[PDB]
DNA sequence: AAGAGTATGGGTG
DNA sequence: CCCATACTCTT
């Protein structure tokens, strides 16, 4: 956008871009839990051939 | 939609933050789910028995 | 590991600072570190500021000193101009610490060298400043001469002569 | 109660610098149009932080006021952050969305 | 004018000399009781200044000439 | 403190390329300078772009286009100018784009951009063997058959080039003296 | 914290440090170099003198802000003068020429 | 009464207070229990058995 | 009688 | 830790 169309469009894609972003981040309800890290489950038979 | 089975990209919460940049490494995520690996002595030599 | 002072004599400026240049990226570019060539360029410029005379000719030089490059080129050229033969001379490579040590202003030298030697050398050979660099002005709460008191500074330079 | 709407009056188009130490590559120290505000700590845009490199977790800025028309014209021209876009050092841009964006 | 600098910058072709005719500009405007060329909303001097500038109306060389102007006037109404 | 020197001197920027792996591309390197010879097209005597020019994206797309491998560009370092150094040896100004103007202090610049990311630096403590398809060539070779039916080289400062279709070098390799060769020069593999 | 104008030190004749003192913000080297980067020579001069310790100028300033011009009549600092007389108290003859 | 932002979590590595949060909750919902129990007045021994 | 090498001191963080 | 200088053994 800089390169093709110029100075103040970039700054207000720019504003925009923030806005966009932070309100679909809020929408999306993203969290963290513990079942979120996934153990593979041969890691065991690996351990035990190592 | 026909009823068939399909594997496409996770949604999973920390793949979504690592995988788009957001947040997060390989690294971090292999320490975090992963073993952690093999740890070096102050001096600098790396101790046989891992983590 | 070669060293950069005899690829500058063997092989010339150009070769050593594209050494210099490479050596610097090929450290910076392990940690993705993006910079661009031109700065290296300048602080290797500074770098090279100093030229030893290897003949005379028709100057009023000596065969074995060390002098600006600057001095040595417009000598070179006003006695080329008055029809007379110039000097010649070898490229020198110092480091930033020695480099910086060679102003020729006891203010700018006495605001970070070592203060005592520099006021004692500056005394004795009863120097004269001039006040053309930015940390001089600085010191004395002038405009600088950069930017937008860059301009000024050539005003002075209209009046004085 | 005038003296707040004065207030507002002289400050309508007057910039400030704000700066964050260590300062390193001189976008350390950029311009700003205030915005009067309640409380006591001052609110910073989220594009500019990685440009001084800086988080919300105890770090602390200083403000200055320009005086003269001069300096209020060159904080307007040449330190303003709608001016520093591209990063001085190697071209690339400096306010690139990060996390939450 | 208010938020970005780019056409003044690019009409004067310089930063540091637009700095320069729009201090000069705006101080006539704030100190020397002369009038805005262009219509003013709510503006200080700087910003009509760079308005002014932006829009082809002020430069050095204008400047410069309502200035000798101004001086033969005042000079011929001395008399 | 000048505008242009008028110097024709320069130094030449080639792609950055280590063994067999492309580190630098040429376009990271030119974009932004001032060329100090006119770019003839390898094939032809045209030319392509003229003496003096700024290369912006345009320039180096076209360049690209037509698969050029050195460009000779203008430098700070062999600037003619006393006190000071000129806009068109120095080039784009990176933070704003078009080109530098007079009056900026381009030094403390330098300075910061190469001191700030010191932050980021720790401060504690026998074959060549072609990657990708091309033809072989040799610099300072010197070679010869011995009575093993080996192609031995005698030169010490042989180097060897994967030259592609387009005339680029893939992979550089440093050929030590008294290496065998599978096979001689211009020869695809 | 904050501070439009205050007391200063007796020897340097610049503003003082702390909270408690209702000092100033210190302007150091590296903000020197920003703006030498940025090429603002007029700000940088407004911090040096009018700012800190030019007593005349201090005065001057406030003068024409509280009347409603913005501009400034720079000198020498004072610190440049204490400079000057530890020097020549060492037995070095230093001075101003023309 | 508090919105963390997630992630300042996978990078520090400091997963404590995610066990923590969960373990909290577990704690609020037994004591959400006898609150409920003691409210509406019942006997010493079904208090005491839960 | 020069010339290369070692012990001592200054300024820096 | 790095560089400059006076004193000592060698060709
Ligand atoms: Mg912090
Ligand atoms: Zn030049």
């Amino acid at each position: 956008c800089y390169r093709i169309l110029g100075l103040k469009p970039t700054v207000i894609f720019a504003d925009q871009i923030m806005y966009t972003g932070f309100a679909y981040a809020a929408r999306s309800g993203a969290s963290v839990g513990i079942d979120d890290m996934v153990i593979p489950e041969k890691k065991h038979e690996i351990i035990s051939e190592a | 939609r026909d009823g068939q089975e399909e594997k496409q990209v996770s949604f999973n919460s920390i793949y979504m933050m690592a995988d788009s940049g957001a947040r997060g490494s390989a690294a971090q995520i292999r320490q975090l789910a992963g073993m952690r690996g093999l740890m070096a002595k102050p001096d600098g030599s790396i101790i046989e028995t891992p983590i | 590991p070669e060293a950069p002072h005899d690829i500058l004599r063997l092989r010339g400026v150009h070769a050593v600072t594209r050494y210099i240049v490479n050596e610097v990226q090929d450290v910076y570019r392990l940690q993705g570190v993006k910079i661009n060539d031109k700065h290296i360029e300048v602080i290797v410029r500074q770098m090279l500021r100093k030229a030893t005379i290897v003949n005379a000719g028709s100057s009023d030089f000596l065969e074995g000193e060390q002098v600006e490059y600057s001095r040595v080129k417009i000598a070179n050229r006003e006695l080329e101009a008055n029809g007379k033969v110039g000097a010649t001379y070898s490229r020198d490579l110092l480091g930033i610490t020695k480099a910086s040590l060679a102003t020729e202003s006891f203010i700018s030298a006495a605001s970070f060298q070592e203060t005592t030697r520099v006021l004692t050398e500056a005394a004795v050979a009863g120097k004269r400043d001039e006040l053309r660099g930015l940390k001089e002005n600085v010191i004395v709460g002038r405009l600088i001469p950069a930017g937008t008191g860059y301009a000024y500074h050539q005003d002075r330079m209209r009046r004085r002569a | 109660a005038v003296v707040w709407d004065i207030l507002d009056e002289v400050i309508r188009e007057h910039p400030v610098l704000l700066n964050r130490a260590p300062t390193l590559h001189r976008l350390g120290i950029q311009a700003f149009e205030p915005v009067l505000i309640e409380g006591k700590a001052i609110q910073l845009h989220p594009l500019v932080c990685a440009a001084y490199n800086a988080d919300f977790d105890g770090d602390q800025m200083a403000v200055h006021v320009p005086l003269t028309l001069e300096a209020q014209l060159e904080a307007r021209a040449l330190m303003m952050s709608t001016n520093n876009i591209l990063s001085p050092a190697n071209g690339e841009p400096i306010i690139v969305p990060s996390q939450d964006v | 004018a208010r938020v970005t600098v780019q056409d003044a910058v690019e009409k004067i072709g310089n930063r540091f000399d637009l700095v320069l005719v729009a201090a000069r500009r705006a101080r006539q405007m704030q100190v020397g009781g002369k009038d805005p060329l262009v219509p003013e909303e709510n503006d200080k001097t700087t910003v009509i200044a760079l308005r002014e500038i932006e829009e082809g109306l002020i430069n050095n060389q204008i400047l410069d000439v309502r200035e000798r102007q101004e001086q033969q006037e005042q000079e011929a109404a001395e008399l | 403190t000048e505008d242009d020197c008028g110097t024709h001197e320069g130094i030449m920027m080639t792609p950055v390329i280590e063994g067999g792996d492309v580190k630098e591309p040429l376009r990271d390197r030119v974009l932004g300078r001032v060329t100090a010879e006119d770019v003839l097209k390898p094939g032809t005597a045209d030319i392509l772009v003229p003496r003096n020019t700024l290369l912006h994206e345009q320039w180096c797309d076209l360049l690209e286009e037509n698969s050029v491998d050195a460009v000779k560009v203008r430098s700070v370092v062999s600037c003619d100018t006393d006190f000071g150094v000129c806009a068109h040896c120095y080039g784009r100004d990176l933070a704003r784009g078009h080109i530098i103007n007079k009056g900026e202090a381009i030094g403390v610049i330098a300075a910061q951009s190469i001191g700030e990311p010191g932050t980021q630096l720790t401060m504690r403590t026998s074959s060549i063997q072609v990657k990708n398809k091309g033809s072989i060539k040799l610099s300072n070779v010197k070679s010869v058959v011995n009575s093993s039916g080996k192609l031995v080289i005698t030169s010490r400062n042989t180097e060897l080039k994967l030259i592609d279709e387009f005339g680029r070098t893939k992979e550089s390799y440093k050929v030590p003296y008294g290496a065998v060769l599978a096979k001689g020069d211009g020869e695809q593999v | 914290h904050a501070r439009s104008t205050g007391s200063y030190s007796l020897v340097t004749q610049q503003p003082l440090g702390g909270k408690a003192q209702f000092g100033g913000q210190r302007f150091g080297e590296m903000e020197v170099w920003a703006l030498e980067a940025y090429g603002a020579a007029y700000t940088l001069q407004e911090m040096l003198t009018v700012k800190s310790d030019d007593v005349n100028g201090r005065t001057k300033m406030y003068k024409n802000i509280v009347d409603g011009n913005h501009q400034m009549e720079p000198g020498m600092p004072e610190s440049f003068n204490v400079l000057l007389k530890e020097i020549r108290s060492l037995g070095i003859n230093i001075e101003l020429e023309d | 009464d508090i919105v963390l932002n997630p992630l300042g979590v996978p990078s520090r590595m400091n997963i404590g207070q995610i066990l923590e949060t969960h373990l909290g909750m577990a704690a609020k919902g037994i004591g959400d229990k006898i609150n409920a129990m003691l409210k509406q007045q019942q006997e010493v021994a079904k208090l005491r058995e839960f």
